Formats: C-alpha cells, sequence, structure tokens
RNA sequence: CGGUCCGGCCGGGAACUCAAAGGAGACUGCCAGUGAUAAACUGGAGGAAGGUGGGGAUGACGUCAAGUCAUCAUGGCCCUUACGACCAGGGCUACACACGUGCUACAAUGGCGCAUACAAAGAGAAGCGACCUCGCGAGAGCAAGCGGACCUCAUAAAGUGCGUCGUAGUCCGGAUUGGAGUCUGCAACUCGACUCCAUGAAGUCGGAAUCGCUAGUAAUCGUGGAUCAGAAUGCCACGGUG
C-alpha cells in the first residue's frame, strides 16, 4: 500500500505518494526539472530527503493545484514529510528540528476599506 | 549611408536605422525591409550600394521628410482658415482633442509664467 | 427627488416598451443588415421622428422609494441609504454584515 | 468618430436644405441641429447654428463637408 | 518598540553555499520582491569577482566586508534643545548589515553597464579599501572621533 | 431514468434540514438516493456608504450566501414520486426538478 | 459615538429575518418593492391596531403575511370581517394570491416597537416625556425585562434648543451577540417638530 | 483497477484534492527561570497552531450649536398664470494660475522579439457569448453551450529559456498633434472609449519641507466586480513573488 501525506502552503495544495525503490520525482505527469524553472524551488522539495536518507531509496508521485512557484514548492515539502511519518513515525523528532511538519499559516491579508492595500494607508495631507 | 530625405542613417541595425526618417516608424521600417528582401538584424556594413537603392525606391512610395512636414502643416492651416473648433485651438495653442485646461495642459500651453 | 423628475421616468419607461422594444429595434437591426438595402432605407431618418424618451438608454436608475438618482444598486432596486435601513430591519433576505 | 454605415443629418434641417435649393437662397436658416454632418448640397447656404443663446450664421464652403455644424459655433465665451 | 521587546527573524540560508550572511545580502540587494533576479546578480558578481581575484568565493566577500565593517557610530539625542551626537559601539550583527547596505548603495550609485558588474567592481574596490562604500565607514569614523568627549 | 433536485436557500440550517426531509422520504419509500451533495456557496458581496453625505472611508459591508444542495434519486418508483410530490417544504427554499 | 443597529448585527445570531423568502437577481428588486408596499398599507391601515412586526414569506407564487399584533380582535374583526378586506387588496398589491396570519403579542410592554409607538402616541397627546419614559421602564422591568433603555431626541416639551434624554434600568449589554436585544424606533410628529424614540429591551442571554 | 482515439475520456473507485454542514483543538494547561511563594513575563516541550495564533465585525459617558432640510422625513419661513411645469440647444469638461490625491516615467534589478511554467476571487438571459470565418487591428458575420463546481467572460502577469540593444535623451519615456477607422447610442462638434499609420514634449531620479508601512506587511505583478447603453490611472475585492 502507498504511503500518503497532504501538504499545503498559501493557496497551493500538494498530494504526496511514497513507494520504495529509485529516486524518481513525478509532478503533475512531468519531471522535477521540467515543472520548476528555479533551482531554489527544486532544493526545498529535496530538503526532506536530507535528514531522512534517500539517494535511490524511495520513489514519489506528486500532484499540486493552486498558488504559485514557491507556494507549490513549499506545499510539496509539507506533503513529503507527512508521507514520511506515515511510513515510520520515529522521524517526527528529526522533522520538527528542520521545521517541515509546521503548516505555514501565513496567507495574504484582505484589502480593507479606506486603505489602498491590506495595510497601505493613502497619503495624509495636513493642509 | 544616405536615404530619400537627405538624412544620414547611423551604423546600427536596419530596422532602427530606418526609423530615423520622418514618416517611418516601427511598422513601416519592418514592411520596407520585408518588401526589399533585407534582414532586420543586419547593420549598414556589408549592405552594398545595390541593397541601398532598392530600399530608397521602396521608401519612395509613402510621403516622407519635407514632403510629409508640409502635408501635416497644410491640414493644420486648413482647420485654422475654416474657423472650426479644431482650428481655433491650434490658433490659441491649447489642447485640441478635448483635454482639461483647469490644470495639466503644459505640453501645448508651454512652461508656466507668473 | 422631485415629483416631476419621478413622473419623467414613468414617461421614459412607458415609451420604452411602446416603441424601442417592438418597433424601433426592427428598424435598428434593419440599419445593420449588409445583404439588403445599401442606400435607400430611410430607417436612420424615421428613428428620429420617434419620441426621444422612447430610447432605453435615456432612462436613469432611481431609488424605488425616495427617487435618488445616485448610489443605486440593481439587486434591491434602492439607494445605498435605504438599502442600509431595510438591511438592518431584516427586510432584505439573506443579507447581513459580512466579515472574512 | 462615427461608423461608416451612414452619416447623420436631422430630417427637419434636411427638409429645410431641400426647401432652400428649389425656392432659392433666403435669409439665415435658423437651426439648433449642431449634431448634423455637412453634405455637398449645402455649399453656398447661410445656416444659423445655435451656440446656446444666439444663432451664429456660418457661410457653407466646400471644405466644410464632413465636419459638424457645431464646430463653426463657439459655445463658451473667453476673454 | 516602546513596551514590546522583540527578537530577530531567522531567515533561511543561501541556496548555493548555505550562508545566512549571503541570504541577508541577497535580500538587501533585492527590489520589488524579485528574489529570482536578485540572487542572479549576486552569484554573477561573485563568479566574476572570485575569478578576477584568486578564487575562494566566501573569503573574497569577507575581505571586502572587513574594510567596510564599522566599529562605532553616532546617535542623535536632544538634551537641552541642542542636538548632541553620542558615540555608541555598534553590535556585531548590525556591523555586517551596515557594511553590506553600503556595498549595495555604492554599486547602485556606480556608472557601469550592469548591476552584476557594478557589484563586482565595488567588492574589488572595497577589498583594496578605495571606494564610495569604504568612504561611508571613514565619514562615520571622523564623526565618532570628533564627539569623543560626549561618550 | 434519474430525477435531479437542486435546492437553493439563503439560510444553511434550513436547506440541509429540508434536504434531510427529501432524502429520508425517498430512502423510506424505497429508492436509490445519491448525495446530499454540497455544491459551492455563492457569496454576493455589497459595500455601501454609511453617511448620507461625504465621509468616504466609513462603509457598511454585507453578503448574500446562496447555499446549494444536490440530491439525486436513481429509482423513479411511483411510491417515491407521489411521496416527494406531497411534501410540505420550507417557503424560503427553492426546488429545481431536472428529468 | 456611533453605535451599530442592534437588530441588524444580531441577524442570524439570535434575531430572525422579517423577510424569509428566496429569489434570484431577476425578481429580488420587484419582491423588495412589493414587500415595502404591502407593509406601507398595513402600517397605515392597522395604525390604531397596535402592530409590532410584519413577516413576509413567498411560498411558490403566493404571499404569506404574518401580522404580529397586540390587539388581534380589531385586526380580525367580526368573524373574519377585517382579515378578508386586507387579504383582498394585499393580493392586488403583490399580484400573486394572498394568505394572512395573525400572531398574538402577549406582553406588549416587552415588545420594542409597541413601547416606542406608545411613547410616540403619548408625546402627540401633549404628555410629559419624562413621565412617558419612566412609565415605559417601570412597566417593562415589573413584567420580567432583564434590562431596558429609552431615548427621546429633539425639541423636548417644545424647547428651542434640542436635547437627547435617556433612562436605563437593569442590564443592557449591547456588545454580547448572544444577548436577546429587541430594538426599535418610532417618530412623534409634534407641533414643534419631529421627536425620535429609541428603545432597547434585554430579555437575557443565549 | 479493466479499455484506449492517450483527453478522467469511459466502465468504475469512494482513497485522495476540493466542495459545505456538524464536531474536536490552545486553557499559561505542563516544565524551568525571574518575580512579594501573587499577578505576569521569558524560555522550553508537545503541537497544524502558544501566550488576545493571523485577519475582520463589534466604537462606552460624552466632545466639536462638527457634516447632511440636495436620499428621505420634518417645525417655521418664502414662491404659488411662478422659486412650479414641458421642450430644443448649451453649461457642469471654460483656463493667467495655486494647492491636495493618484497614474506613468526617467531605464540595463531595464526595453523589445520568440518560446514557456504556476493563481485566486468574481460576473452572466433586454446577459456571458465559445468554435468557424473575414479584417494588420479595434471589431464584424455566422452561431454552440450556459440562469451555470458542467458553459462563457479569460491568454494571468511578474517569473524562467534564448537572442538583441551596450549607458546614448537612447530599440528609455510616452505627451502632443496630423491622417484613417471601429463600437455603443435618436445622436459621439462642444465632450466617449478603443484601434491602425505617422509624430516622438518634458523628464538622466526631484529645493525647503513631507507621507505610508513591523510580515506574508512594505515593495512590485497581474485578475475580477459594483455603478454602467457607452464611459476607471478612482473605488471595492483577489491572489503571485516577497
Ligand atoms: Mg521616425
Ligand atoms: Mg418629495
Ligand atoms: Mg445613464
Ligand atoms: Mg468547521
Ligand atoms: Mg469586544
Ligand atoms: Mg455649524
Ligand atoms: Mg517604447
Ligand atoms: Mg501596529
Amino acid at each position: 500500500n502507498q504511503y500518503y501525506g497532504t501538504g499545503r502552503r498559501k493557496s497551493s495544495a500538494a498530494r504526496v505518494f511514497i513507494k520504495p525503490g529509485n529516486g524518481k520525482i513525478v509532478i503533475n505527469q512531468r519531471s522535477l526539472e521540467q515543472y520548476f524553472g528555479r533551482e531554489t524551488a527544486r532544493m526545498v522539495v529535496r530538503q526532506p530527503l536530507e535528514l531522512v536518507d534517500m539517494v535511490e531509496k524511495l520513489d514519489l508521485y506528486i500532484t499540486v493545484k493552486g498558488g504559485g512557484i514557491s507556494g507549490q514548492a513549499g506545499a510539496i515539502r509539507h506533503g513529503i514529510t507527512r508521507a514520511l511519518m506515515e511510513y515510520d513515525e520515529s522521524l517526527r523528532s528529526e522533522l520538527r528540528k528542520a521545521g517541515f511538519v509546521t503548516r505555514d499559516a501565513r496567507q495574504v491579508e484582505r484589502k480593507k476599506v479606506g486603505l489602498r492595500k491590506a495595510r497601505r494607508r493613502p497619503q495624509f495631507s495636513k493642509r | 549611408a544616405r536615404i530619400a530625405g537627405i538624412n544620414i542613417p547611423d551604423h546600427k541595425h536596419a530596422v532602427i536605422a530606418l526609423t530615423s526618417i520622418y514618416g517611418v516608424g516601427k511598422t513601416r521600417s519592418k514592411a520596407i525591409l520585408a518588401a526589399a528582401g533585407i534582414a532586420e538584424d543586419v547593420k549598414i556594413s556589408e549592405l552594398s550600394e545595390g541593397q541601398i537603392d532598392t530600399l530608397r525606391d521602396e521608401v519612395a512610395k509613402f510621403v516622407v521628410e519635407g514632403d510629409l512636414r508640409r502635408e501635416i502643416s497644410m491640414s493644420i492651416k486648413r482647420l485654422m482658415d475654416l474657423g472650426c473648433y479644431r482650428g481655433l485651438r491650434h490658433r490659441r495653442g491649447l489642447p485640441v482633442r478635448g483635454q482639461r485646461t483647469k490644470t495639466n495642459a503644459r505640453t501645448r500651453k508651454g512652461p508656466r509664467k507668473p | 427627488a422631485k415629483q416631476s423628475m419621478k413622473a419623467r421616468e414613468v414617461k421614459r419607461v412607458a415609451l420604452a416598451d411602446k416603441y424601442f422594444a417592438k418597433r424601433a429595434e426592427l428598424k435598428a437591426i434593419i440599419s445593420d443588415v449588409n445583404a439588403s438595402d445599401e442606400d435607400r432605407w430611410n430607417a436612420v431618418l424615421k428613428l428620429q421622428t420617434l419620441p426621444r424618451d422612447s430610447s432605453p438608454s435615456r432612462q436613469r436608475n432611481r431609488c424605488r422609494q425616495t427617487g435618488r438618482p445616485h448610489g443605486f444598486l440593481r439587486k434591491f432596486g434602492l439607494s445605498r441609504i435605504k438599502v442600509r435601513e431595510a438591511a438592518m430591519r431584516g427586510e432584505i433576505p439573506g443579507l447581513k454584515k459580512a466579515s472574512w | 468618430r462615427s461608423l461608416k454605415k451612414g452619416p447623420f443629418i436631422d430630417l427637419h434641417l434636411l427638409k429645410k436644405v431641400e426647401k432652400a435649393v428649389e425656392s432659392g437662397d433666403k435669409k439665415p436658416l435658423r437651426t439648433w441641429s449642431r449634431r448634423s454632418t455637412i453634405f455637398p448640397n449645402m455649399i453656398g447656404l447661410t445656416i444659423a447654428v445655435h451656440n446656446g443663446r444666439q444663432h451664429v450664421p456660418v457661410f457653407v464652403t466646400d471644405e466644410m463637408v464632413g465636419h459638424k455644424l457645431g464646430e463653426f459655433a463657439p459655445t463658451r465665451t473667453y476673454r | 518598540p516602546r513596551r514590546r521587546v522583540i527578537g530577530q527573524r531567522k531567515i533561511l540560508p543561501d541556496p548555493k553555499f548555505g550562508s545566512e550572511l549571503l541570504a541577508k545580502f541577497v535580500n538587501i540587494l533585492m527590489v520589488d520582491g524579485k528574489k529570482s533576479t536578485a540572487e542572479s546578480i549576486v552569484y554573477s558578481a561573485l563568479e566574476t569577482l572570485a575569478q578576477r581575484s584568486g578564487k575562494s568565493e566566501l573569503e573574497a566577500f569577507e575581505v571586502a566586508l572587513e574594510n567596510v565593517r564599522p566599529t562605532v557610530e553616532v546617535k542623535s539625542r536632544r538634551v537641552g534643545g541642542s542636538t548632541y551626537q553620542v558615540p555608541v559601539e555598534v553590535r556585531p550583527v548590525r556591523r555586517n548589515a551596515l557594511a553590506m547596505r553600503w556595498i549595495v548603495e555604492a554599486a547602485r550609485k556606480r556608472g557601469d553597464k550592469s548591476m552584476a558588474l557594478r557589484l563586482a567592481n565595488e567588492l574589488s574596490d572595497a577589498a583594496e579599501n578605495k571606494g564610495t562604500a569604504v568612504k561611508k565607514r571613514e565619514d562615520v569614523h571622523r564623526m565618532a572621533e570628533a564627539n569623543k568627549a560626549f561618550a | 431514468q434519474r430525477i435531479r433536485i437542486r435546492l437553493k436557500a439563503f439560510d444553511h440550517r434550513l436547506i440541509d434540514q429540508a434536504t434531510a426531509e427529501i432524502v429520508e422520504t425517498a430512502k423510506r419509500t424505497g429508492a436509490q438516493v445519491r448525495g446530499p451533495i454540497p455544491l459551492p456557496t455563492r457569496k454576493e458581496r455589497f459595500t455601501v456608504l454609511i453617511s448620507p453625505h461625504v465621509n468616504k472611508d466609513a462603509r457598511d459591508q454585507y453578503e448574500i450566501r446562496t447555499h446549494l444542495r444536490l440530491v439525486d434519486i436513481v429509482e423513479p418508483t411511483e411510491k417515491t414520486v407521489d411521496a416527494l410530490m406531497r411534501l410540505d417544504l420550507a417557503a424560503g427554499v427553492d426546488v429545481q426538478i431536472s428529468l | 459615538g456611533q453605535k451599530v443597529h442592534p437588530n441588524g448585527i444580531r441577524l442570524g445570531i439570535v434575531k430572525p429575518w422579517n423577510s424569509t423568502w428566496f429569489a434570484n437577481t431577476k425578481e429580488f428588486a420587484d419582491n423588495l418593492d412589493s414587500d415595502f408596499k404591502v407593509r406601507q398599507y398595513l402600517t397605515k391601515e392597522l395604525a390604531k391596531a397596535s402592530v409590532s412586526r410584519i413577516v413576509i414569506e413567498r411560498p411558490a407564487k403566493s404571499i404569506r403575511v404574518t401580522i404580529h399584533t397586540a390587539r388581534p380582535g380589531i385586526v380580525i374583526g367580526k368573524k373574519g370581517e377585517d382579515v378578508e378586506k386586507l387579504r383582498k387588496v394585499v393580493a392586488d398589491i403583490a399580484g400573486v394570491p394572498a394568505q394572512i396570519n395573525i400572531a398574538e403579542v402577549r406582553k406588549p410592554e416587552l415588545d420594542a416597537k409597541l413601547v416606542a409607538d406608545s411613547i410616540t402616541s403619548q408625546l402627540e397627546r401633549r404628555v410629559m416625556f419624562r413621565r412617558a419614559m419612566k412609565r415605559a421602564v417601570q412597566n417593562a422591568m415589573r413584567l420580567g425585562a432583564k434590562g431596558i433603555k429609552v431615548e427621546v431626541s429633539g425639541r423636548l416639551g417644545g424647547a428651542e434648543i434640542a436635547r437627547t434624554e435617556w433612562y436605563r434600568e437593569g442590564r443592557v449589554p449591547l456588545h454580547t451577540l448572544r444577548a436577546d436585544i429587541d430594538y426599535n424606533t418610532s417618530e412623534a410628529h409634534t407641533t414643534y417638530g419631529v421627536i425620535g424614540v429609541k428603545v432597547w429591551i434585554f430579555k437575557g442571554e443565549i
């Protein structure tokens, strides 16, 4: 049976499936390099496979919907770590230290009435 | 280099070199090089006297330089003699098209004075 | 608004359904058909002879109780002021102060 | 400015231009129709175009064709 | 900061060499929230700086940073209507942040073809202490040694 | 074939309570019942000026939540059709019958 | 400062709608003006009949008006004499067929609209505003009101300078959404101007 | 999993994403230090979340005879063959100037050309309007679906890859004006938006002075909506990077 974990950051939602053998990464029926044009986005999904060892130990089939580049990339990072604890549960200690278990609750703040943006107040004039 | 309206085009790329003429913008410059069979990303160097005259004959079709200047000046004077709204505004040096005069009209009016 | 200004809108509505709904639309679409008559139509001319107030674009959206021409909302048919008054009294269904 | 499918002209002014050709040149044609396009059958006529208060008489020329009657009638006084 | 005593936000390290100091550096250079184009100028400048100075990318930065790093600075304080400049010893974390801030501001004020070139030539000038960036530490030094009595 | 019912109401604790009546009346009178499928709520938002004159930044914000419920009954049994027909539903709930 | 409408803020929390019908963007404008018009008639016709609330719901292509009244006898009449004449013109105003229901308001001294309308009718009879308020408060508290607040604004007793006077007894928590606050307004059209009446009745939490 | 027109597209599967109703959870509760053994704060564990977790709604008694008789209501006053009422044209858009709020800039962290990856929230029948066709284009003709997690508005743009320009009032910047059009509307002269061709102002980072913002904020990048026949750099709302 497949080892599953859901990961989300901002409006992005990523589903992660783990099966042992090889070091394959398939994102939305595409390659890791083919989907993300930035290497900074490529390294964050590699992060959970540093503390917990893998070079060619386990494969991953991933699908992500919504958000943007770092939004999707950050969501997958949360999903891998959730699928990793689904497989072991002793890895929790190593995953808390790196802070990958934590769901980044930082969302874009609503636009408010009387304000140009979420917090940006229009230019005041005394006279 | 020397094309139609006396002007001496610089030794830059073909498309930008042709925009130097009064009456030829980005679109006309592209259409002239496409009709004469010349590349857009090539400089004035290598472009022999045999490739220059074919562009001069190509550019000769549309009104350019001094011939264009007087044509624009004729259509402006025509409006002024007629006595229409459009002409009276060219006569007074103010925004013709309908733009506000209460403020920001400094392009047509000129720099402010107390 | 004024009683006369309210009355003016009634006239503009009554004439909008009389002509520019069943007759003037027939001569406007006719003044668009390229296949038939490219010169001799008079349809552009006979549109002028029809009353002005008959055109649907000549009507102004006014508050159904007060008559206010500004601050109108089509969903309720009222001005921002009377919308607030009726919303707070619970007379507007499913409407309440929202937060997110 | 306007769609190539017919230039505009008021019927009350159009009939006044027709009545002035057959009956010969009269006094200035008192009209409020500033929105009408000048036609070739108008050249030589004196049309009194309103400005808001007074009727401005403008002698119709060949070059005035295509333009509106209100262009030759200034609406705002500025001195 | 009247009542509330806040700490300091710990930013993620550099995606290339894993330096937190370079991650602060890319952020200082970064503009309009474009991290992608920001690190692109910082790495291209480091590549052209280490190559034209004798490798050691992390060390060639440190040499240029040691010359711009300030020891003391003045603090505006109005005691009796009069504004006195009090010389205060700057903390080690702010020491680097100010040193980096002036490198980015001095390269921005340069007339070179590109920002990767402007940065590289500014880091070269600072490595030999002869630029706009080192002068900003010098002017801050003369300001401190003058008001030395009000310490 | 299949009978599709679409429910619309502004109150949520009214739509799923009237849906509970339709689902229960159908499953009791012997029919295959799919759903209650909760379809997305359309949130119509309105921002009005609160002052009768000037005072631009002061505003009142309201919404109209249009809740949706989809109930699909697979078996068109006469015992189920007639039972659903003579069902006293809430007045503030719209019922859309699709064949 | 400026307070939020006590009824409006509690809608969906502890207070119900006065219009429970559903419509789309198409007929929402037409039904809302029909709801005004039907209320306009009944408030005008049953003015002496002590009407506190009016609930309008639209079952299919019909109108179900629920009149909340302190005097049901005069609203009903002689064995459906008055209900029939109302239902007849309500069906004419709405277009769709009409069905009128009458709801009995047990303790009127606890209903905001009836307390406000009493004060309003009293001011128009040339009674002292202080006496009118004090009686409203005392009547409410002795019948089990957990709290009460009554306000009267403008040219009080006919005075040239307008004032805003208010009395309060018990607990009136206007910030607790959980709290059952019955709020209503009424206008007294006096010989020396308009006098506004604001009443708040706290019936308890949850 | 079975079948492939390699499209969840069709049987199916109710796992998962999501949708929307109900429920759990965080209370300084635990540990340690500080502190009058108190309140509290600081740090740590566990935890998706920690000290009001993030945001909103909610504005006490009152203050300024503060704003609104032009939303409406209304005391008093004033006009009542006119201060009322109908209509055409005009004005609210004038222009020696001054001030306030914004948009767009002055460029290589950028301009242009081609290729290309990833959103969110909305609106829609007198409507949103695909596909196809014509036009360089704004658009036009023809005509499906959809009162809508189904259909349409609608291609997100920043970003990434390659090529070009090489510090030049420039392949920066777009004002102004000339010519020709498109659409809405009885009707675009005064005074609409948009396109095509040509034109190519000022401006190379702003004196005295001054404003916003403490985190998914500032900064920047696009998207939608109300009003609306048509008319957004304004307003209200949305996510992307950060
Ligand atoms: Mg040119
Ligand atoms: Mg009136
Ligand atoms: Mg209009
Ligand atoms: Mg919940
Ligand atoms: Mg509170
Ligand atoms: Mg005053
Ligand atoms: Mg340009
Ligand atoms: Mg703060």
